[PDB]
Order: structure tokens, then C-alpha cells, then sequence
């Protein structure tokens, strides 16, 4: 019923792959590098226990 | 606390030595040619400060 030709939802985007145009957050590399961070702290702790 | 490891027979009560190493004030008696190594990790502590 809307006069305007364009759906509701409107996305507001972020990062964008380039290869297949999938949006993808922030994270991603921070989100690798946290788990190696994890695994070196686990390592450690073990290591010193 | 200390830990220790030691010649087998490096002392004759091992009751004991086991109760008076952690004390300062005690009088421990070795056999002469068994080796004894107390305070085995000690870095340990400041590593996990």
C-alpha cells in the first residue's frame, strides 16, 4: 500500500566481502587473534603449572 | 613450603624431616653421602606473581 517502491527494511551495512558481496562484521581478525591469544594463555598456564 | 627431592637415604626420620623443613628454626640431620635439594622450584613463585 506504500506509496515509496522500496521494502521496509533498509540494511545498514558494514564490511563486505568482495568476493561473493557477504557482509562480515568487524570481528573477524580480531576474532582470530583472540583464540590465539586464548591458546597462548592456556599453553602458558600449563607450562608454568 | 618447601619441596624436596633427594638420595633415598638422605635422612634416617623421614616423619620427621618431612614436619621440620618447612621450619626455620630446625636442626636437620643428612646422611653424608646421600645429596639433599631443597627448595627444588622457587621461580615458580615469582612466575606466578
Amino acid at each position: 500500500p506504500f506509496r515509496h517502491n522500496r521494502f521496509s527494511l533498509t540494511p545498514i551495512w558494514g564490511f563486505r566481502r568482495g568476493r561473493d558481496n557477504l557482509p562480515y562484521g568487524v570481528i573477524r581478525w580480531m576474532r582470530d587473534i583472540q583464540d590465539d591469544i586464548n591458546k597462548r594463555a592456556s599453553k602458558a598456564l600449563y607450562i608454568l603449572s | 613450603s618447601n619441596k624436596v627431592v633427594m638420595d633415598e637415604g638422605a635422612v634416617e626420620d623421614i616423619e620427621e624431616f618431612r614436619e621440620e623443613v618447612a621450619r626455620p628454626d630446625a636442626v636437620l640431620v643428612k646422611k653424608p653421602g646421600k645429596q639433599i635439594e631443597l627448595n627444588v622450584d622457587r621461580e615458580l613463585a615469582a612466575a606466578h606473581m
